[PDB]
């Protein structure tokens, strides 16, 4: 589903680039932290804003389809049905990130 | 022993 | 947590053969068992260019939680039936993708 991660803690909406990172920032800037949220310059997609060594990174995350909705932060290299099993795969998964998902952001 | 990935 | 209809519970090796045969031996046809060799975890039984071959899940514990690996602790998953979802999108180290449950019969 495209529609499960709307009420998740972790799931922002839309904010800017510039909030997501004032709330890791308030949030410790610990190594870890991350959120997700729509692309307000990119509306299609969303982005996953994670804090490694001080920094805040943003990888966006596209949708794609056989007919099934399926989401990807690489190209369609890994595959996720939902954003929910993205950020839960990233929990015990390196993946394209620098480090694991340690840390839900919340509201 | 008898899997493909080798366990 | 597992009343999935591609899980069997503690069935053999050759009966997984036998079931995954009977339901056609399609591409992407699986199922999971429990191991007979290896009662701690579990084996994902599936159909590959009318071959049935057998992947070794086995899992770990850290920080008290449980966790599932086929690739010796480099890819783990939370629990299998998110294994199984993902390698219905993602090849991994499978031959082919999972595309179809095989159930007991009605």
């Amino acid at each position: 589903s495209a529609a499960i991660h709307r009420t998740q803690l972790w799931f922002h909406g839309r904010i800017s680039r510039e909030e997501s990172q004032r709330l890791i920032g308030q949030q410790g800037l610990v190594d870890g932290l991350f959120l997700v949220r729509e692309s307000q310059r990119n509306p299609q997609g969303f982005v996953l804003s994670l804090c490694h060594l001080q920094k805040v990174k943003h990888y966006l995350i596209l949708p794609s389809e056989e007919g099934r909705l399926y989401f990807s932060m690489d190209d369609g290299q890994t595959r996720f049905t939902d954003l929910l099993q993205l950020v839960e795969f990233h929990q015990l998964n390196r993946g394209i990130l620098p480090c694991l998902l340690r840390h839900c952001c919340t509201r | 022993e008898g899997y493909d990935n080798s366990c």
